[PDB]
């Protein structure tokens, strides 16, 4: 599978900011999508992820109540609403695909994932 | 006549998920099992109700070969009055079963390097499969007192799970492929004859 | 959890007959293909012999085939060994199995599911 994300720029803190990943290649209907971001000098950080099938969301502490994970089947797209962003959110945004099928969605958590983009760099002031 | 096409079951490419498990009518064909019986590295081969030395002396009205995936400490629950995870909430044969359960390994083709996790097996159920039922609902699995709604959270399950079957896994965790012929017997003429 | 318990092991000279039994608990024997197994002195599992549910067919290894008789009585519980004609090398432990399936691979002792502790055979010249 093919990953490719837009959508990223430089914003207000409080702010509202929507990620899009372009996803072609073989998915699995009963498995997940994700996104991790990086920010410089520090290690990956999962951010949330998505099952295909269902919809039903899992969220990082960090990112819980503030940002939303959807996905349009039709499109073959995955979303990320990034609403009252903070300082603390600036990093590089990455969209990833994992293959496995979870029975516990809280897994794709720390599950490593199969497929991931270049990523689209977000910028909080 | 014809020869039953057991060479379609065995040899396909392509096998189902257990919990999405594949059947396949056989009938109106002369069933040689010197074909099964020609091979040495099938991993079990065991038949119930009729002894495999007798399986070119029968008639049946029909076979069916029911065909999936499932790992190696798995394939004991492919038997009659059997429990566990496969055999309650995926595919269960009957106390009753006549017929035969064919095993192997697979690792060869259903492992790949980084994992292979296309094959599924129903992990959570309300209640036990009935001998043959088949379930194929993604329905969120309410393990709690308080309803899911299709959304998933604490004690909101999805129901199924991928295998992951690494060529480095433990031979209890290895991809067998399993092929059941079940022996119909109703009270009408039989399609299916050994050569005998 | 079907326990399976040899008896009928013991010293005989060579020449001589040994009659092993072994007794299943439960009331499911009639459901069960009955096997005889055997370990000689630092040797692998070898086959003896099996019955099938009905009495036929029966099956033996090469080495005592026309020499013992398998046998079983479904009222009993019981599968027996009739062992004729005995050599030194007959010398071992036989152990009992027993499994819902009759194999097509029958002298595989993964075939069987359940097996007894076994009783010790010594043929002396
Ligand atoms: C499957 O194909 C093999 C050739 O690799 C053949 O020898 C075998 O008989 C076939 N199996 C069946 C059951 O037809």
């Amino acid at each position: 599978v093919q990953l490719v994300e837009s959508g990223g720029g430089l914003m207000q803190a409080g702010g509202s900011l929507r990620l899009s990943c372009a996803v072609s290649g073989r998915t699995f209907s009963t498995a997940a999508m994700g996104w991790f971001r990086q920010a410089p000098g520090k290690e990956r950080e999962f951010v949330a992820a998505i099952r295909w099938s269902g919809g039903s969301a899992y969220y990082a502490d960090s990112v819980k109540g503030r940002f939303t994970i959807s996905r349009d089947k039709a499109k073959n797209t995955v979303y990320l609403q990034m609403n009252s962003l903070k300082y603390e959110d600036t990093a590089v945004y990455y969209c990833a695909s994992y293959q496995a099928t979870r029975s516990l969605l809280s897994d794709y958590a720390t599950w490593p994932y199969d497929y991931w983009g270049q990523g689209t760099q977000v910028t909080v002031s | 006549t014809n020869l039953c096409p057991f060479g379609e079951v065995f040899n396909a490419t392509r096998f189902a998920s257990v919990y999405a498990w594949n059947r396949k009518r056989i009938s109106n064909c002369v069933a040689d099992y010197s074909v099964l019986y020609n091979s040495a590295s099938f991993s079990t081969f065991k038949c119930y109700g009729v002894s495999p030395t007798k399986l070119n002396d029968l008639c049946f009205t029909n076979v069916y070969a029911d065909s999936f995936v499932i790992r190696g400490d798995e394939v004991r629950q492919i038997a009659p009055g059997q429990t566990g995870k496969i055999a309650d909430y995926n595919y269960k044969l009957p106390d009753d079963f006549t017929g035969c359960v064919i095993a192997w390994n697979s690792n060869n083709l259903d492992s790949k390097v980084g994992g292979n996790y296309n094959y599924l097996y129903r992990l959570f159920r309300k209640s036990n499969l009935k001998p043959f039922e088949r379930d194929i609902s993604t329905e969120i699995y309410q393990a709690g007192s308080t309803p899911c709604n299709g959304v998933e959270g604490f004690n909101c399950y999805f129901p199924l799970q991928s295998y992951g079957f690494q060529p480095t896994n433990g031979v209890g965790y290895q991809p067998y492929r399993v092929v059941v012929l079940s022996f119909e017997l109703l009270h009408a003429p039989a399609t299916v004859c050994g050569p005998k | 959890q079907v326990q399976l318990v040899e008896s009928g092991g013991g010293l005989v000279q060579a020449g001589g007959s040994l009659r092993l039994a072994c007794i299943a608990s439960g009331r499911t024997f009639h459901s069960y293909v009955m096997a005889w197994f055997r370990q000689a002195p630092g040797k692998e599992r070898e086959f003896v012999a099996a019955i099938s549910w009905s009495s036929t067919p029966t099956y033996y290894g090469e080495s005592v085939k026309g020499r013992f008789t398998i046998s079983r009585d479904n009222a009993k519980n019981t599968v027996y060994l009739q062992m004729n004609r005995l050599k030194p090398e007959d010398t071992a432990v036989y152990f009992c199995a027993a499994d819902r399936g009759e194999s097509y691979y029958y002298t595989r002792p993964t075939e069987y599911e359940f097996w007894g502790q076994g009783t010790q055979v010594t043929v002396s010249s």
